[PDB]
Parts: structure tokens; C-alpha cells; sequence
RNA sequence: ACGGAAACGCUUUCUAGCUCGCUAUAAUUACCCA
């Protein structure tokens, strides 16, 4: 068979997220580090490169039994899952991390929210001379959702990695429920929460009855 | 008045035309108007100019007249900001807000005002 | 480790060697010098320059003259040596040819292990865009960087690049982020970006330390000179000078 | 650890009012027992509209009525029998000496400036109050800071220099910011029923008279103790808080000979501890530089309310007696004369 | 292996904190200096950025042997907790400081509180001519609590330095009650406590019971 | 009535329309209205202006209903504030409080009144 | 009329090194969301193919049912896909074979 | 019986790392108006 499987999920923000964007020289008093927004709707967009590369750099610590000097040196548990540039059979690596374009806006404007991107203020104080240095950085608002989805494709090339990859990706989702996923994380941004990890086999003879009993 | 191309020179010689520290020549040719009496005005136009690219024009038109409230108000406190709005035709250009585009253009004019205000000393 | 892993390809062309050969000396005089001996001597001089002497200008510099001669030089190599080799080739060609017969080179940057007939085509495209500029031009890294050579080596590679290099060598606050923002303000450049740059330089003016502060003050005085110069002959020059400096200090 | 804490405790010899700006106006309280009542006037109006007489409430508020015992909303709440007293609010006791020569007027007062209260409804004293009180003492009792707190040749007797004390980043120097090393914390919220609404009482100079004023600010009941956490981290401001025990008595001594002399000491209080002046009504000399604002402070008042000649008129109050702290009859207190003691913990 | 532990504290205020708000469309005779705010519910929250930048200087007053003159010059006991911008292996900082949210909305409605902020008039009395210059700086109310989350890392590069930095982190927890969490500082505005410490490993295999000795003691 | 685009101008041409001091001819044409008697008007509104953002208007309407009586009462205490509330129709605008956005619009209109009074004299 | 300046956006990107932890930024140019493109696919029917023509039309349709589940582009494992067809009809163009056997299977 | 048939400019890559909205600041001053 050929089994493409779609992982419907709800990225709900808490401690609202900022992904970087155009640090091309913006206006004077305006936002210094603006968020990347989808140019049709101007809602915040969490692109798939942040998700895939962040889950790459976080599953580095989990499933690379050896220390990895670079993402080419990922093991053959992650090279088949996130792609690899120098491996023989692990190019085109089976996971299309689709984006999310701020799914709810009829809900988030039903709550009395002016704009979906707050402009939180920040500065820095040097320890010597204590000079201030202010900045206005853009973030998405707190209780947003994000209709995020994966595409895992099973081409009968594996035939044994049915659940050898979902214990990896589900615990990566747990990592992202703990770690920040995007932007100035160590100041406490991002903090996505993954809700309703709904897998559905959009192509293939396959059941989720052995899948969502682990993915909860 | 303010178009798409002429406003930067307007803001330039609306910074030049402003009168400075003539008495008490301790670092003279310095403005009686303080920079914190300009940045407290431009912090309105910046929160318009970057929340204009998200929204409509016709959703912003509550804050747009509040700009004309606060420019009148801060012009009424110090004589320097009243001098500023006489040199720099701010309230006469707040009637010229008809869309998103001319609002962003006026905010670029306000940024040019603060830029050339910081430029001279 | 300072410098970027590039390889630049220059394709010169003598500007109308067909017209300098066919008519040439016949512009002067009443046909008194419209002879065969002068044309043979001139073409043997072009042969002796473009077929012998390029191995003198390329001697210490690290490159490969793939093809040379007549009215074409296709020389691949490393980009500092390629730029310096074009500099020395024209600055001794106008000593060789008295400033007459200005050469119209085109130098493109290309990454490591990119194919060459893909690369010779783009080099030829930059070459013909430099050809049609005027009688002569250099085209550097893209057809929108098209200057006269008399404007390129004197203003960029002698005046501006050394000021830019010395200004960033003898200080360590303003690293590469400031250079990148200066390049972007040089590249976008509407009327409002001159105000944004007048804010930027003045905001950084009182932010540098008091010791090496007037270096920044004379540099912003010397920078706002060419940025707001109202000519566009002294602006893309400065953007290319900053691009050359960034490529020279690439980590 | 270089953080040298202290602890300032503040007894209330005097009525002490601070802050909060807002007030309850003339037709905005209830005096039917011996306790003043301030409900929520929006809650009161929205419950009174169920009694449907609110249109008369429109005419009651604009009612220019003499014999003001019927003016202050007791007449609205006894003439039309709305006397529930369930309105959300806080009750306080009366002074007793609140009005002079006004029989049956224990309720015909007009304006009560609020004391500062947090969102809980329990009043406290903020540390900005004590720090503003401290800055005048520590400005007047140091001779290097008393010379040029003056015009700067900028306007018409405008303001302080504000530069005699180190202030701000000062880009190119160390971290100076001297008053940041006096971290005057806010007091703990005490009991609600320690408020008296003392009247401002002017005692005129060159006129032996005690003409009172129609502004009864809610002050603090006398002889109550207040806690204050004060920490120090720089040695110079640390030495200033150490030398407070000399500078307070020194400022009060040089302020007595500058101002409090020629005035009779019967109404003037006694110290009995470390004396200090807190806010809202203690005279501008307790809030400024006394040997620097001779003709500079009083120059602004060229109006219907000019300070008599040069220097302010003495300000007193009227509040009942415990323990004496008054040192005369008729209960003329001093409106802001507080006591403190200090000890490093 | 790779574990990841969680430090949960309750920032209970005493005379709470003004961290400068966002909107400039403020007022005339109202708030002209608001507190930072979660814009979906307008709650005053404590961001993790002020926590990180306060703890940076508060622990650099203790653990720096050298004077700073700059960031990215900390004494490498902090530069693995708060990160360098310059050191080659210490670009990261392994401490995540999540934004503390105001938790006890339920108990503070039992207390007679109208709204979860306040307006505190804080004028500037001119030291000559006695004229006033008012400001209304808005602060969180006196006894709110905040869910100060924290997340610490454990890799195959932290053999014993998991417990080396804990008494460096706890130095920040009992020196935050020596300083003022950002605000105006010298008018109160920061005195706090950290109730109900419950430290556990939210990821990876690490012990919670021998871990629980040095935190609250 | 007042909407988003006119409420500055509603408070503009009303302020030139009020009477001034025809007698007391020293610095003449000064307002009978004094600044404290207009800050007593605004300080009622400006607390509800920020209570409106946190709360909801249906949990707020009682205080604006009492603020009606407050503007009546401050009008009932002077010859200028009795004149102000109808020469600038504040009592007309107080009958239309329909949502929280109109409430904040009325508060900004009061701020515009204070600003344009501070702009003159 | 939706309101956009140019139909090509610049998605910024980088490359955080795994040990050095140094970024490496990119300016990847993309074409913006929900742009609808003209797409036409000429199938041609000969007499030999006439057995399994209707079979092959359940492969091209199945070839576009999968292209809405894959990226149809490049660098498409990080998004840049989800490319959804619409108005997927079947007309006829100079050929007398009725498309009414197909249009209910595609649309 | 088309220099034509067969040919995805493609694979990998967190716009990231560091940064207190900070520094000074008694809601106060004056004594009255018919």
C-alpha cells in the first residue's frame, strides 16, 4: 500500500508566542522584531520550519545515542523521520510539517481583543552605569489556537517502523509542551500545548486503534 | 498637506523652523521642546502604524481622532508643542486621513519629524 | 579565516575592438595615419598584452586565466585576487593604452562547485550589461552594480573601502549587524530612509564610548555626505564597498 | 550581604491624611448615627431607582437650600424614609470637634478627601509618602544640596535644579543613583476605623484668630503605630538613613526658629520621639527648602488666596484626646507631625 | 540521558509591582503609566523577562569576581544559567522562565476587589515653589499570587552541576525578597514571597525525593 | 449624538461657541469655566474609561447611570458647568451608552473637551 | 482586493548549529497563500488505450488526491505545500468522446 | 515519424543566541467666596 497519515493537532499557546521575522529596518518607534504573519490575512503563522527544525534540535538530545555534531549526523531513527542530506535512503524524510495560520479568529474577536499580536515592551539594564535600552517586540496573544498538522507517509519502505517512530514524535510533542518552540524562549515565550493529536489515515489500509491508544 | 513623496522635507524644515535656546547659551541651538515631549506623541503613531498593517482603515478610526485629541492636549501643556504644531502642520494633516495608506504615510511623516529632531543635537 | 569561500569569474572585453581596428587611427588626421603598419603594430600590441603579459599580472595572485586574447579575457579564480587582478589589469592597461580603449569587465561571484557553463553564461550576461552601460563599465556581482571603472577603483577600492576597513578595524562595538543595516538602508532608499539613516547614525553617535567617539562622528559626517548626495553615483558605490568589506571579513 | 536594612516605626501624634485625590462631595454621605457613612453612590443610586423617587434625586442634588442640615442627604434619606444603610461602603466614626459653633450640624460638612486605600478597602501609608517626607529633610540638612536649588535661568522662578543629587544612567560613569539605596517600602494595611476627617484650621499671623476652612480631609486617628521597611545598599544613602536621628531634630530645630517662632506654643505639639512631617496639609515649608523659598514659593500666589505677607499661615486641626500631645485646650493639633524611631534589623 | 525538571513557585506580592504597560492611548486624568497585561483578559501578569533580567544582576552581585562592564562577561556559574552571547559552547542558557500568570482570581473576588489593578497617585512635589506634578502609576494589588514556572535542563553534560547551580538559583529565590522585581524600587513595589515550592522532573529519568532537600530549607 | 469621526469636532466648534468674560477686562475673553471645574468633570469619567476595558458594560451600566446624576450635580453647582453640558451636549451624549465602545468614545470625547479647553487660555 | 503588496513573500529562516549554537539566516522567497493558478492537463486517447482510459482517469484523479497531501514544490518537508486543487472538471477539446462518464468522478 | 523520448532545482537546516520598561518623583499647594 501507500499510507499517508495526517496528524491533526491543536497548538494552543500559553505565555504567548513570538517567532522572528523581518529584521529589515522597520520604523522608528514601531516594533523592532516583528512576528512573521501570513500576507493574505496578517494573522500570526507558525511555519513548519520552526516546528521541524526545533523538534530536530530537541530530539537530538533524546534519540541520538551518540552526540551529534550537526543534523547530518543524526541516527537512523531520526534520519528517516526528519530527513537527511548525506544518508543514502533517508533523503525525502517522510514528515511534511504543515503550518498553522491562527485558525480561530471568530472566537478571538468574540472575546474583546483589539489585535491578535500584542506589542510587549522590554529593555535592558547594564550592570555597570545602569543605562536603559528599550524595545517593543511583537508576540501572538495568549489563548490562541493553531490548527497544526503533520503528514507521515508510509510507502511500504519501512514495514517495521509503525510504532518505532510514534513513540519518538509523541514524546517530541511532549517536549514541545514543555520546551518553548520559537523565539526568545528562555525569557518565557512560545510554550505551545498540543491538544487533540488526531491521526487519520488519509491514504492507506491502516487503523489508528493501535496509534491513539499511545497518542492519547 | 502631505502626499506620498513630499512629507520628509516638510518634517525636515518643520524641525529646522522650530526656535531654540537663544537665551542661556549653554550648548545653544538646542530645542526648547524636549525629546520626551515628542516620543510620547510618536508612541501613538507607532501603535497605529504597526497595527494598521493588520487591520482595516475603518476599524482604526476610533484611535485616529484620539490622535487629534492628544496632539491638541500636549500642545496645550507646553508652549513648545503648540509652537511645534504651528510649524509642523499636524492638526491640519489629521483631516487628511481617508484610508490605511495616508494614515501610514502620516505616521512616516511623524517618524521623519522625530528622526530630524534627534538629528540636530 | 576572514574572507568568504567564493570564486569570481571575470570576462573582460575590449570595447569595440572591431571599431578600434577598422576605423581606429583614421579618426585622427586627414587619413595620414590610416595605414596598415599602425594597425598591424596595434594588433600585435594587443596580442603582446592579452597573450603574454596577463601571466605577469596574474603572477602572485591566485587565479586561472582560462582564455585570454584578442578582445576577451575569461579568468576564473578567487575573488580578492580576481578583483585585484582586474584592478591591476586596467590600471596598467590605461598605462599601456594611454586611457584609450577602456575595457569592460564583468565579475560574478559563484559558490563552491557550481558548474561553469552555468557560470560562463551569467558572466557573459553581466559582461554585456556592463558593455551597454556606456562605452565601458564594470558589472560586479549583479547587473544593478554597474559603475565606470574610473569611478570603481578610485572611489570604492581606494577611498571608501579603506575608510570602511580602518573604521571597523580600529573599534570593536560596531560589528557586522551595523554594516548589514547600512547595506539595507543603502539598498531600499526611498526619501524616508534618509531620515531613518539620519536617526540611525545620530542614535549610534551618542552610544559609542567617549574615547573613540569622534571617529564615529567624523564617519557619520563622512557617510551622510554620500548617502544623501542626490546623485546615485556615490550611493551604490558605498553599498558595494560595504559588500566588499563584509565579504572580506566573513567568518 | 551589603543590603543594610532598617525599620522605621511611625507613631501618629497628629491627624495624618495622604493621597488618593478622589473625594466624597457635599451631597454624598450619611450621618444618622454618630458615625459617618460612605456607601457606593452608584450602588446607592441603582438601589434607589427601585424606590423610583430618583427624579426627585435629580432635583435634590441641584437644590440650593439654606439651613444645610437638610442639604447633606440625610434629608433625602429621612424625608423619604430610605434608611436601609445596606449600600456597599465603609463606615467611620465622627470627630466630635468637627464643626465650630454649629449646633446639630454633626453632618453638615461638605468635602472629605479620601485617605489612600488599596483594592481591599483597608487603608495604608505608601512608601512614596515617607520618601517624599525624607527627601526634604535630607536635602535641607546637607549644606552642599542647599545652594543652587533655584531658577536655572529657565523661566519665572520655575523649579529645582534636580541635579544636585545623582540621578539616572549618567552614561559613562558608575551606578550613582543615590536615592535608589533608600527603598522605602509601603506600610501594612491597618484597621479601617482609625480615621477622623479633621478640619483644616488656619491660625493667622498678625491676627490672633482661628478661622477654619471647609475642607475636612480624612486623616489618621492619633496615637497609632505604623511599620516601615527601609533597606540600604549604598554607603552614602546608608549613612544618610543612619544620620536621620540627627537630621530630623536638626531640620525641626532650624524650622522652628525660621517658622514656628512668634507663634504660641500652646497649640504646638511636643515631640516625645523622633519628629517628622508627613503629607497633605502640613504647610509647604515641610515639603520644600525652608531657607531657599523665602520669596520664591509665595511669588506664584497673586490671586484671590494669597499667603499673608511672606511665609504660610499656621495650619491646625481639631481631633479628640487620648493618653496628651495637644498641650492646650480646644484640641488644636498640627496636621502631619508624626513620630518615628529607627533600628537596623 | 536527557531530563528536564520544573520549579513551580507562587509569587505572592506585598504592595505589588508596576512593570510598564503597552498602550500609549492612555488618558488625560487617568492611568498614564499602566502595568504590563495579558491582552485577552487584561490581567496584570509578571513576564519571565523581568524575572531573568532581575536575577541576572541580583546573582551577578554575588557570583561575579570580575566587574561586568557589559553582559556576556558573567563568571560562567551564571553564564550557563542565563546564557552568554559570546562564549562558544554557552550561547544557550538551559533555564526557561515562563511568564507568571495571576492565579487566585477566585479568592480575590471574595475579597472586596473591584478590578485586579489599582491607581496609585504618586505626584512630584517641586522642591521649590511647592507645586505638584501628578502621576498615576498602576500596580498589581497587594496580595495577588502568580504562577512562576521555571524549567531546568539535564543532559549528558551535567554530571554534578545540576546541584551546583541550585544554591545559585535558590540564591536568586531568597534574594528576590531582597530586591524589587522591577518597578520603581524605592517606593516599595517589589516585596514578594515564593509559596508552595513543588519541584519535579517533567521529562526524563531523574530523582524527585533526594532532590527535595535543599529547595525550601 | 457623536460617532468615531466627529467627536473631536463636536468638542471643537462647541468650545469656540461658549461665552467668555465680557466684563473683567484684563486678558479678556477668558472662560467662565476654570480648569479645576472641568477636571472635576473628567475625573468621574476617566476611572470608568479603564474599568470598561477589564469588566464588561453590562456589568458596568449602574455607574454611568449614576454619572448622569454626577454631571447634573456638577452642572447644578455653577453658572459655567450648567452652561457647558448643553453648549457642548454632554447630557445628550449621556443618554446613549449602548455598548462599551460608545462608552469609551464618550470618555475620549470628554478628553477632547479638556484638551480643547487647555488649548485656549 | 484582498490587499497585498507583492505576491512573493520572504520567509526568513536560519540554521542553528547543533553544538556551536550559531544561527545562519536565509531569505527564502515564496508565493503567498491562496493564489489560484491555471492548471490544464491534456490527456490523449488512442484506439489501443480505449480499454483502460477510464482506469487511467482514476489514476490522474488519484494523482491529484495525493498532491493535496504532498507539497508539490521544493523544500516542502517544512510546509510550503498543502496545494489544493479546485474546479477540477473535465472538458473535451477536439475529440468526440463524452466526458459525462468522468465529471461526476472528479467534481 | 518535431535535437527528439525519458528528467521535481531538489535533499538537510528553530530568525535564532544575550537583554529588568528601567532611573529620580509625599496628590500636593494656597486661603478663603456671598
Amino acid at each position: 500500500t501507500f499510507a499517508k497519515i495526517k496528524f491533526s493537532a491543536q497548538i494552543r499557546l500559553e505565555t504567548g508566542l513570538h517567532i522572528g521575522g523581518s529584521d529589515a529596518f522597520a520604523a522608528i518607534g514601531a516594533i523592532n522584531s516583528p512576528v512573521i504573519k501570513d500576507p493574505i490575512t496578517n494573522l500570526p503563522i507558525i511555519p513548519g520550519s520552526s516546528l521541524k527544525g526545533k523538534m530536530r534540535t530537541l530530539l537530538a538530545k533524546v534519540y541520538n545515542e551518540k552526540v551529534a555534531e550537526k543534523p547530518s549526523d543524526d541516527s537512523d531513527i531520526l534520519s528517516r523521520l526528519f530527513g537527511n542530506s548525506k544518508d543514502k535512503r533517508f533523503k525525502m524524510g517522510r514528515l511534511i510539517f504543515r503550518d498553522a495560520f491562527l485558525s480561530n479568529a471568530d472566537e478571538l474577536d468574540s472575546l474583546g481583543v483589539r489585535s491578535y499580536t500584542e506589542v510587549k515592551f522590554e529593555n535592558t539594564i547594564d550592570r555597570i552605569t545602569a543605562e536603559a535600552n528599550p524595545r517593543q517586540i511583537e508576540r501572538a496573544i495568549r489563548n490562541s489556537t493553531f490548527d497544526f498538522e503533520l503528514i507521515y507517509e508510509i510507502t511500504d519502505e519501512n514495514e517495521n517502523q509503525v510504532e518505532e517512530d510514534f513513540k519518538v514524535i509523541r514524546d517530541g510533542l511532549k517536549l514541545l509542551e514543555l520546551d518553548y518552540l520559537g523565539g526568545s524562549g528562555s525569557r518565557g515565550y512560545g510554550k505551545v500545548a498540543f491538544e487533540n493529536l488526531k491521526a487519520t489515515t488519509v491514504f492507506g489500509n491502516y487503523d489508528v486503534k493501535t496509534l491513539n491508544e499511545l497518542l492519547t | 498637506i502631505l502626499t506620498d513623496e513630499n512629507y520628509v522635507d516638510i518634517a525636515e524644515k518643520a524641525i529646522l523652523k522650530l526656535e531654540r535656546n537663544t537665551r542661556n547659551r549653554k550648548n545653544p541651538d538646542a530645542f526648547f521642546l524636549t525629546t520626551s515631549k515628542l516620543r510620547n506623541l510618536l508612541s501613538l503613531t507607532s501603535t497605529l502604524f504597526d497595527e494598521s498593517k493588520v487591520k482595516e482603515y475603518d476599524a482604526l478610526l476610533d484611535r485616529i481622532a484620539y490622535l487629534r485629541v492628544q496632539f491638541v492636549y500636549q500642545a496645550g501643556r507646553e508652549i513648545a508643542v503648540k509652537d511645534l504644531i504651528e510649524k509642523a502642520q499636524i492638526l491640519e494633516a489629521l483631516k487628511e486621513i481617508k484610508d490605511r495608506e495616508t494614515l501610514q504615510r502620516f505616521c512616516r511623516y511623524m517618524e521623519a519629524l522625530v528622526a530630524y529632531f534627534k538629528f540636530y543635537g | 579565516g576572514l574572507g568568504i569561500k567564493r570564486l569570481a569569474v571575470v570576462r573582460l572585453d575590449v570595447d569595440d575592438l572591431g571599431a578600434a581596428f577598422m576605423a581606429g587611427f583614421s579618426q585622427q588626421g586627414n587619413g595620414q595615419y590610416s595605414t596598415l603598419s599602425r594597425s598591424a603594430t596595434f594588433s600585435r600590441s594587443m596580442s603582446l598584452f592579452f597573450k603574454v603579459y596577463i601571466n605577469q599580472f596574474a603572477s602572485d595572485k591566485k587565479l586561472s586565466i582560462i582564455y585570454a586574447g584578442g578582445d576577451d579575457v575569461f579568468a576564473i579564480g578567487s575573488w580578492q585576487d580576481i578583483i585585484a587582478f582586474t584592478v591591476e589589469l586596467r590600471e596598467n592597461f590605461i598605462k599601456w593604452t594611454n586611457g584609450k580603449l577602456t575595457l569592460s569587465a564583468g565579475i560574478g561571484l559563484f559558490a563552491d562547485k557550481t558548474p561553469i557553463s552555468l557560470m560562463a553564461h551569467q558572466t557573459g550576461e553581466l559582461e554585456e550589461a556592463a558593455k551597454g552601460n556606456e562605452k565601458d563599465s564594470i558589472s560586479l556581482f549583479s547587473s544593478d552594480y554597474t559603475f565606470k571603472f574610473d569611478r570603481f577603483i578610485t572611489n570604492v577600492y581606494d577611498d571608501k573601502l579603506e575608510q570602511i576597513r580602518y573604521f571597523f578595524n580600529h573599534q570593536d562595538e560596531r560589528g557586522k549587524n551595523f554594516i548589514y543595516k547600512l547595506i539595507e538602508l543603502l539598498r531600499n532608499h526611498d526619501r524616508m530612509n534618509m531620515a531613518r539613516l539620519a536617526y540611525y547614525l545620530t542614535r549610534l553617535e551618542e552610544l559609542t564610548r567617549e574615547t573613540d567617539r569622534d571617529k564615529f562622528k567624523t564617519f557619520k559626517n563622512l557617510f551622510y555626505s554620500w548617502y544623501t548626495n542626490k546623485n546615485d553615483k556615490d550611493r551604490k558605490e558605498a553599498e558595494l564597498a560595504l559588500l566588499l568589506y563584509i565579504y572580506e571579513i566573513r567568518k | 550581604n551589603d543590603y543594610r536594612t532598617f525599620k522605621l516605626s511611625l507613631l501618629t501624634l497628629a491627624p495624618i491624611h495622604i493621597g488618593n485625590g478622589e473625594k466624597y462631595t457635599s451631597r454624598e454621605f450619611i450621618y444618622e448615627n454618630k458615625k459617618f457613612y460612605f456607601p457606593d453612590m452608584g450602588k446607592f443610586y441603582n438601589k434607589m431607582v427601585e424606590k423610583r423617587l430618583a427624579e426627585k434625586f435629580e432635583a435634590f442634588l441641584i437644590q440650593t437650600r439654606p439651613n444645610a442640615r437638610n442639604n447633606r442627604l440625610i434629608s433625602f434619606l429621612n424625608d423619604n424614609r430610605i434608611a436601609e444603610r445596606s449600600f456597599g461602603g465603609y463606615s467611620i466614626s465622627e470627630t466630635g470637634l468637627e464643626s465650630d459653633k454649629n449646633p446639630n450640624s454633626a453632618g453638615a460638612i461638605n468635602e472629605v478627601n479620601k485617605f489612600i486605600r488599596d483594592a481591599f478597602g483597608n487603608p495604608y501609608i505608601p512608601g512614596s509618602s515617607l520618601k517624599g517626607a525624607i527627601r526634604t529633610i535630607l536635602m535641607n540638612t546637607t549644606p552642599k544640596w542647599n545652594n543652587e536649588n533655584a531658577v536655572n535661568d529657565f523661566g519665572r522662578f520655575p523649579k529645582e535644579n534636580k541635579n544636585l543629587i545623582p540621578w539616572g544612567p549618567k552614561k559613562g560613569k558608575e551606578y550613582d543613583d543615590l536615592f535608589n539605596a533608600i527603598r522605602v517600602s509601603d506600610s501594612k494595611p491597618f484597621d479601617n476605623k482609625s480615621l477622623i476627617l479633621v478640619q483644616k484650621w488656619d491660625y493667622s499671623a498678625k491676627t490672633n484668630k482661628a478661622k477654619p476652612l471647609p475642607l475636612y480631609r480624612e486623616s489618621i486617628s492619633p496615637l497609632t503605630k505604623i511599620e516601615f521597611e527601609i533597606t540600604t545598599t549604598t554607603d552614602e544613602a546608608g549613612r544618610l538613613i543612619e544620620e536621620l536621628g540627627k537630621r530630623a531634630q536638626a531640620f525641626y530645630k532650624d524650622y522652628k526658629a525660621f517658622f514656628l517662632s512668634e507663634f504660641p506654643d500652646d497649640k504646638i505639639q511636643a515631640n516625645l520621639q523622633y519628629p517628622i512631617y508627613l503629607g497633605a496639609g502640613s504647610g509647604a515649608w515641610t515639603k520644600t527648602l525652608f531657607k531657599q523659598a523665602d520669596g520664591i514659593l509665595q511669588r506664584r500666589y497673586s490671586r484671590m488666596k494669597t499667603k499673608m505677607v511672606k511665609k504660610g499661615v499656621l495650619k491646625l486641626t481639631k481631633a479628640p484626646l487620648k493618653t496628651s500631645l495637644v498641650k492646650n485646650h480646644e484640641s488644636f493639633y498640627e496636621m502631619g507631625k508624626a513620630n518615628f524611631m529607627i533600628k537596623e534589623i
